[PDB]
């Protein structure tokens, strides 16, 4: 999903708020900030409502503005919330009545996602890969930056997992499969316009095709 | 045009949350409160800073770590949520590595600890990829342009920390003595870690 969280690249923003070794303060800053983790837990581990991918999804979803504005712990207040009403666990009446006032969440999604891709290739370790050139409205775990580009591959992982874009709309074919250190080169990725040397992505097997 | 909608305080909505859930029996006793305890007590840089210590004073195990970072961290217990596929990427005399997750905040939990609130910021997440030399010199850390900077970006489950090389000054040095210089910014890759005076 082309959203605004795809942040990668974008020009505009100002420094960091922070230098090294500066005091971050508590793990938590506020007394509740830990229940969106340990609610999302709850819901995977414990509920088998959800998996963590449709957490990421959900969040996405948040109406652009919205997730603009939305500190990082809100979002996944907003997220967890959604996900428990679109499951049919909880209502969003009962949300605002518990809240005494208005809880908006993430918004519908427009895709219904995508099976694991039924033709992949194993790639090796030096082999040189293309992002495939593909536009994906729903849930995926590829940067906007890398899509159509050249990269080689520095590691295959020994594990393999669910597919993200069909896991993460709750789809029962994302399979699995590994995923791969892919390195570019940053002039692949952003022309004369980086002051870096390579960025790893790490993409799933199905983003990728053999180089040219 | 273009205005926040309307919302209940903040915490308000995540303890509607809470109290939803957990007057239907859904949430097991204790179990925020657990999780709480785990993520502020447990889950932590002291962690990733004792591997970097052993990496640096056992030539064995830094092989080990480079090369099977899942079996490294579990000889220390260190494996969890998070940080089940760990991957170590080490810098060198000419490599200067730095993680970040530009779709969100994925870091490596049980050995870095939760990620602090600049790592999420959508100035680090836009940027480091794009200017990661500028991004480093503004937070303090001069990286020399002989010297290649790679960005991890954490958008899978593998979940990444830096191996730092080991600073001049600390030769003889007992694991406890180094842990203490490898600090959560050196994990992550922003810092490099520091010898005093
Ligand atoms: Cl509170
Ligand atoms: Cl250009
Ligand atoms: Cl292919
Ligand atoms: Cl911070
Ligand atoms: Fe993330
Ligand atoms: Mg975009
Ligand atoms: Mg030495």
């Amino acid at each position: 999903m082309d959203g605004v969280h795809d942040l990668a690249g974008v020009q505009g923003f100002g420094k960091v708020p922070h230098t090294v070794n500066a005091d971050i303060g508590p793990t938590f800053h506020a007394e509740w900030e830990h229940l969106p983790y340990s609610l999302m837990f709850a819901g995977v581990a414990e509920l088998g409502a959800f998996s963590v991918d449709e957490v990421k999804y959900v969040v996405e979803r948040m109406e652009p503005r919205h997730y603009m504005m939305t500190p990082y712990y809100e979002r996944y207040v907003i997220g967890v919330a959604t996900l428990m009403v679109e499951k049919g666990i909880l209502t969003q009446d009962e949300l605002e009545s518990l809240a005494g006032g208005p809880f908006p969440l993430s918004r519908p999604s427009e895709s219904e996602g995508r099976p694991a891709p039924v033709e992949t290739t194993t790639f090796e370790v030096g082999q040189r890969v293309r992002v495939r050139d593909e536009y994906v409205p729903g849930h995926i775990r590829m940067p906007a930056y890398c899509r159509g580009r050249v990269g080689t591959i520095s590691h295959r992982t020994t594990e393999k997992w669910p597919f993200p874009d069909a896991i993460g709309h709750g789809r029962n074919d994302a399979g699995e499969e590994p995923t791969y250190h892919v390195k570019f080169a940053a002039e692949e990725l952003f022309g004369s316009d980086t002051d870096g040397g390579s960025v790893v992505v790490d993409l799933f097997e199905g983003y990728l095709e053999p180089a040219a | 045009e273009n205005a926040a909608p309307a919302q209940a305080p903040v915490s308000d909505r995540a303890w509607a949350l809470f109290r939803a859930l957990d007057g239907k029996g859904l949430v097991p006793d204790g179990y925020v409160e657990g999780w709480k305890k785990t993520f502020e007590e447990d889950f932590s840089p002291r962690r990733g800073a004792e591997l970097v210590a052993r990496a640096w004073t056992d030539p064995e195990f830094r092989q080990l770590l480079l090369t099977d970072g899942t079996a490294a961290v579990a000889q220390y217990g260190y494996l969890g949520p998070q940080g089940e596929y760990i991957v170590a990427v080490e810098d060198t005399p000419t490599l200067k590595n730095v993680i970040v997750c530009s779709l969100c905040s994925c870091t490596a939990w049980p050995i870095l600890g939760l990620p602090p609130t600049w790592y999420k910021s959508f100035e680090y997440r836009a940027r480091v990829v794009r200017e990661p030399r500028k991004v480093l010199s503004e937070m303090g850390t001069e990286i020399a342009s002989d010297i290649e900077i790679r960005v991890y970006d954490t958008t899978a489950e593998t979940r990444y920390m830096v191996l730092p090389q080991r600073p001049a000054g600390t030769e003889g040095w007992s694991q406890e003595q180094l842990q203490e210089i490898v600090t959560k910014d050196c994990l992550i890759g922003v810092a490099i870690p520091q010898v005093p005076t």
